[PDB]
């Protein structure tokens, strides 16, 4: 039932899973024409896109991670610190 | 057999002693025999194990049995595969067997 | 010859039967477990040689320790056999006597068999219970051996405190039957939760936790 | 049958293996948490050796001429040697070391110091050493409060559970004591001071790299 941030005791570090998962949604949002928050150097894969955005936090999703007893958590992927 | 035991130098030495092994099985009776260690024994057959010394020592003794069919095929498998398995095992009391009369005859929802 | 064998495995089963009430939280000291078996032969057996079982029934108390974790832990009342087969007339003198002198648990050791009219005259004082074991079982502690970890009997709070960190139900914790020979010799209950400390070989202390049928 | 005998299992984010119906297999996926992918067979040096070798490596007198420190190791060598509270923090150590000792030898009765453990030291010691240009005939910067006070601050900052209640705690230190004995045995103020001769820059990058990989070696939550 959406515990607080000051509860919220899962790993701070974003997962093999979830960073595949953000990448994966966000390449495709970038494919269906989404607002890129980030500067393109010449890109043109959308995946490229997607991890420029991974590497500078610029992705603007939060994900609800589901504990066995049937709560979750709201850990933003801005905050996660990846890898 | 020999064994490590510690020496008061502070390595272990091997130190030869004379061991029984057994043909037949019967460990409840062998146990209380004075002449032996009691705290000391070993039945190649786990399910004594488990009926005399209790559900612990079936668990060690399952994991022993496990890692020896393994040792004897010249192969080396992680310690955190094993233990998965032995836990599985005897997660419901003493020993469960791998069979389709063995987790078809317990709830993991009927599609399973 | 055979009198001799005898003593000394009624003295190693003794042994025993200190160690597991010891083990329960009753107050018995060290010097009277590591009791010689020519002191014990010198007090319990009669001038011919034969040991007096009625005389080795003894009393156990409950230690502070034990009475500050578990306060509605009551006294103990240990209590052997002459007889080869015990009756049904003995079981009735031992129910009646645990029944006036007001104990919470009992304990009562046979020697070859018990009729089955006693067993089933065991749960008739609730909630007291009584705790048959054979003479020829206890000859050796289980709880000696190197295949056998140490398990610890828990309360309620702690109970409450592990199903509340954890987030489980008491069916999702690993059931041990009642059968075991350790629950017996703990001498659990329904609804019991132990804990199991095993020396592992990768982590070098691990922590287990089971609940009886 | 092995297949669809292990199958429903899996992790979830709790680090603690239990299958789809809730019932729990283990409180710790293998024990301790670790992944099959970043375990190596790593040596104890608290088992190994001989008595005289373990008191002759692990005893760094300041006021016995016994086992005293050589002043040459270090730079300031001339001013460690007379400290009492050095000598103090040497001795807490001495007996950590001693009790960790008594461990090893009631959880492995086989003698053997060879078991599979996340984290090479050795390897770090080495990019180090090579880093950092640490040659030998170089006194050191280091001290004897530096090494036990900053392997106590590596101590702490071993996390596999993110909890804060006694049980979590309590499976943390059970389930991170033969690291933090490790850590304790290749991390010494004589086999620092004397053998690695490793400076301030060095012995911090050697920490951080530690617990970095420390960090790395932990299972991801959700492997099936």
């Amino acid at each position: 039932k959406a515990i607080p941030k000051d509860q919220r005791a899962t790993t701070p570090y974003m997962t093999k899973y979830e960073r595949a998962r953000i990448l994966g949604t966000r390449a495709l949002q970038i494919s269906m024409n989404a607002p890129v928050f980030v500067d393109l150097e010449g890109e043109t894969d959308p995946l490229r896109i997607a991890m420029k955005e991974l590497a500078e936090k610029k992705i603007p999703l939060v994900i609800r991670r589901y504990l066995p007893d049937g709560s979750f958590e709201d850990w933003s992927v801005e905050e996660l610190i990846v890898d | 057999y020999d064994r490590k035991v510690p020496s008061p130098t502070g390595e272990y030495v091997k130190e030869p002693e004379w061991v029984l092994e057994t043909d037949g099985v019967n460990l409840s009776e062998v146990m209380t025999v004075p002449g032996i260690d009691p705290t000391r024994i070993y039945t190649n057959s786990f399910i004594d194990i488990m009926e005399v010394l209790g559900i612990e020592a079936g668990r060690a003794a399952l994991y022993k049995e496990v890692y020896n069919v393994i040792a004897s095929d010249g192969s080396y498998v992680n310690y955190r595969h094993m233990a998965l398995l032995v836990d599985v095992m005897t997660t419901q009391g003493g020993l469960t067997s791998v069979t389709r009369h063995g987790f078809n005859r317990s709830n993991t929802g009927a599609l399973m | 010859q055979e009198n001799e064998r005898n003593i000394s495995r009624l003295w190693r089963a003794f042994r025993t039967v200190k160690e597991m009430v010891k083990d329960r939280g009753y107050f018995i000291t060290q010097e009277e477990v590591e009791l010689p078996l020519e002191d014990f032969k010198a007090k319990y057996c009669d001038s011919m040689g034969r040991p007096q079982r009625k005389m080795m029934s003894f009393q156990a108390n409950p230690t502070e320790e034990s009475i500050s974790k578990f306060p509605d832990m009551g006294s103990l009342w240990v209590e052997f056999c002459d007889e080869p087969s015990v009756g049904v007339k003995t079981m009735k003198t031992f129910v009646i006597h645990i029944q006036e002198k007001n104990f919470q648990t009992g304990i009562f050791v046979y020697q070859n068999n018990i009729t089955p009219s006693a067993m089933k005259l065991v749960p008739s004082i609730p909630p007291a219970t009584i705790e048959t074991f054979n003479e020829a079982a206890l000859v050796v502690n289980i709880t000696h051996h190197e295949l056998v970890p140490k398990h610890i009997r828990l309360s309620s709070d702690e109970k409450r405190e592990l199903l509340k960190r954890y987030r489980l139900k008491e069916s999702q914790l690993p059931r041990i039957q009642r059968a075991d020979p350790v629950a017996l010799y703990l001498g659990l209950k329904r609804g019991e939760v132990v804990k199991i400390i095993r020396k592992s070989e990768t982590s070098g202390r691990y922590a287990s936790y089971r609940i009886c049928m | 049958r092995l297949v669809k005998a292990l199958e429903d299992i899996m992790v979830h984010y709790d680090n603690t293996t239990r299958n789809s119906l809730g019932n729990v297999i283990q409180f710790i996926y293998g024990e301790d948490g670790m992944d099959a992918a970043h375990i190596e067979k790593q040596s104890l040096d608290t088992i190994g050796g001989s008595d005289a070798a373990f008191e002759k490596r692990y005893r760094v007198d300041l006021l016995n001429t016994d086992h005293t420190l050589d002043p040459s190791l270090l730079e300031s060598g001339s001013e460690i040697l007379g400290d009492l509270k050095l000598q103090v923090l040497l001795d807490e150590e001495y007996k950590q070391l001693v009790k960790d000792r008594k461990f090893l030898r009631e959880v492995f009765v086989d003698g053997e110091a060879n078991w599979p453990l996340p984290v090479n030291i050795r390897r770090i010691i080495q990019n180090a050493q090579q880093t950092f240009h640490i040659d030998h005939t170089k006194p050191s910067d280091l001290t004897i409060k530096d090494i036990v006070l900053g392997v106590k601050d590596l101590q702490e900052n071993l996390l596999v559970l993110r909890g804060k209640n006694e049980i979590i705690q309590n499976a943390q230190r059970d389930a991170v004591t033969l690291f933090c004995c490790l850590l304790r045995s290749r991390l010494a103020t004589r086999r620092v001071l004397q053998e690695y001769r490793l400076t301030k820059q060095a012995f911090d990058w050697v920490l951080s790299n530690i617990e970095a990989q420390f960090l790395r070696s932990v299972v991801h939550p959700g492997e099936m």
